[PDB]
RNA sequence: AGUAGAAACAAGGGUGUUUUUUAU
RNA sequence: UUUGUCACCCUGCU
């Protein structure tokens, strides 16, 4: 129950997650590990978005922190940390000007390097069978996709990746530590009323 | 309209998209974007949160 | 012709019975939500006016 | 940007921050209607009584930068008082005549297209021919007739679909249009409605009244068709009958 | 007085300011 | 009559 894991993450994670599961979910059974899925997801998305501003050209440079500087356009606006009335709103208001393909299902990010969306979800073990489901789901979602693994295997479409590849290892450490404590405690990788 | 969020969270969420998407993804002035983001941050601070 | 003193007779304790008959073989929350207006009607207290 | 300026000025003083950060967004539907005025039981008497008042109607405050105070002869055209529970000004019915007399002009190339369903009647009446009058019996049966041609074979769902796609494009929400007819209507209106300054409620109302079907219960004695019904007072009577073919 | 008819109208609310003083 | 000398607002379905 991640209220002890609350000592690890900034409270904004749970601030967003409890507000998100409010309408669709609860905290009666196995939510703090569903909170853990959500926290890994949101944390890695934010972790990218935190320090990438774009130059005249794409391929964002990593930037110092807390710095009022020339470039503020960060490459990836967060769509996952919003309510539907803003998520669908922003995906429409993008699909209209700078014409893209509003996808049949939900997005996570959108950049100005490739001018397309990104999917960043995670799966626990080998994705040899679940990349199939992901593929039959957001069919031809022509925004860069990249599944993940609770062990550390990475691969994506177009044989091309996002940006600097030390973040590869840093997300590997993110996940590695997460499980580490998981293995320490969890079994890591095992009607109306009136 | 629906949702369970406050009226200012929404009015500040749908105030940064407009600065970056019509007046800074179509080549209109880059000098208003600054103060737009400035006052958005100012407002989201004034609520004390 | 007409009927006389129509809304001086017809007390709620019969609306209760006809509602209980209408809502037969139905979920229970349905009946409970449908039978509260007859109950407050049969216990009502009318104001008098201005003086 | 006046938007964020007025927002920050609202949430800078007291009495206005707590309302904005306490009222959720699914609740503003209730407090939008929070009024201290009553719907009136006798409107005719009140109109006849109020028309003899000096300042009987209400305008938006912008009047003070669009219309003078005292005209050529020296009759007041608006007052210096605010209405009951609003920031609107109380104005006299001479200001309407003034605006229609010496006022700002605009263009009117779109008013025909937004109100097409009326101009249909207008230039369908002035292309119709008359005939004889038969003074005889009139036997009427009461039937159910469509009082509007019903542009498409659709219902309310795809109606809201096409209306929100044509009027409010960045807030359609989630779904996309499916069939060919709705796309054709959409794009026709897309092109022919560009650069319009009519209020979007008026455009949505006219598209609803122009695109959906209404049916009523009427006594007929002749032919059962939709273009005939709008002229029914004139074609049939109880003792006489006029002949007519609209164009 | 009159309106009016099973009870009313013939108006209804708030804000003031204050120990003898010479003059127009 | 009064401790007074005179003013002031508001409202017409609340």
């Amino acid at each position: 129950m991640e209220d002890f894991v609350r000592q690890c993450f900034n409270p904004m994670i749970v601030e967003l997650a409890e507000k998100a599961m409010k309408e669709y979910g609860e905290d009666l059974k196995i939510e703090t590990n569903k909170f853990a899925a959500i926290c890994t997801h949101l944390e890695v998305c934010f972790m990218y978005s935190d320090f990438h501003f774009i130059n005249e050209q794409g391929e964002s440079i990593v930037v110092e922190l807390d710095d009022p500087n020339a470039l503020l356009k960060h490459r990836f606006e967060i769509i996952e940390g919003r309510d539907r009335t803003m998520a669908w709103t922003v995906v429409n208001s993008i699909c209209n000007t700078t014409g893209a393909e509003k996808p049949k299902f939900l997005p996570d990010l959108y950049d100005y390097k490739e001018n397309r969306f990104i999917e960043i979800g995670v799966t626990r073990r080998e994705v040899h069978i679940y990349y199939l489901e992901k593929a039959n789901k957001i069919k031809s979602e022509n925004t860069h996709i990249h599944i993940f693994s609770f062990t550390g295997e990475e691969m994506a479409t177009k044989a091309d990746y996002t940006l600097d590849e030390e973040s590869r290892a840093r997300i590997k450490t993110r996940l590695f530590t997460i499980r580490q404590e998981m293995a320490n405690r969890g079994l890591w990788d095992s009607e109306e009323r009136f | 309209p629906v949702g369970i969020s406050s009226m200012v969270e929404a009015m500040v969420s749908r105030a940064r998209i407009d600065a970056r998407i019509d007046f800074e993804s179509g080549r209109i002035k880059k000098e208003e974007f600054s103060e737009i983001m400035k006052i958005c941050s100012t407002i989201e601070e004034l609520r004390r949160q | 012709g007409d009927n006389t003193k129509w809304n001086e007779n017809q007390n709620p304790r019969m609306f209760l019975a006809m509602i209980t008959y209408i809502t037969k073989n139905q979920p229970e929350w349905f009946r409970n939500i449908l039978s509260i207006a007859p109950i407050m009607f049969s216990n009502k207290m009318a104001r008098l006016g201005k003086g | 940007m006046e938007r964020i300026k007025e927002l920050r000025n609202l949430m800078s003083q007291s009495r206005t921050r707590e309302i904005l950060t306490k009222t959720t967004v699914d609740h503003m539907a209730i407090i939008k209607k929070y009024t201290s005025g009553r719907q009136e039981k006798n409107p005719s008497l009140r109109m006849k009584w109020m028309m003899a008042m000096k300042y009987p109607i209400t305008a938006d405050k912008r009047i003070t930068e669009m219309v003078p105070e005292r005209n050529e002869q020296g009759q007041t055209l608006w007052s210096k008082m605010s209405d009951a529970g609003s920031d609107r000004v109380m104005v006299s019915p001479l200001a309407v005549t003034w605006w229609n007399r010496n006022g700002p002009v605009t263009s009117t190339v779109h008013y025909p297209k937004v109100y097409k369903t009326y101009f249909d009647k207008v230039e369908r009446l002035k292309h119709g021919t008359f005939g004889p009058v038969h003074f005889r019996n009139q036997v009427k049966i009461r039937r159910r007739v469509d009082i509007n041609p019903g542009h498409a074979d659709l219902s309310a769902k795809e109606a809201q679909d096409v209306i929100m796609e044509v009027v409010f494009p960045n807030e359609v929400g989630a779904r996309i249009l499916t069939s060919e007819s709705q796309l054709t209507i959409t794009k026709e209106k897309k092109e022919e409605l560009q650069d319009c300054k009519i209020s979007p409620l008026m455009v949505a109302y006219m598209l609803e009244r122009e695109l959906v079907r209404k049916t009523r219960f009427l006594p007929v004695a002749g032919g059962t068709s939709s273009v005939y019904i709008e002229v029914l007072h004139l074609t049939q009577g109880t003792c006489w009958e006029q002949m007519y073919t609209p164009g």
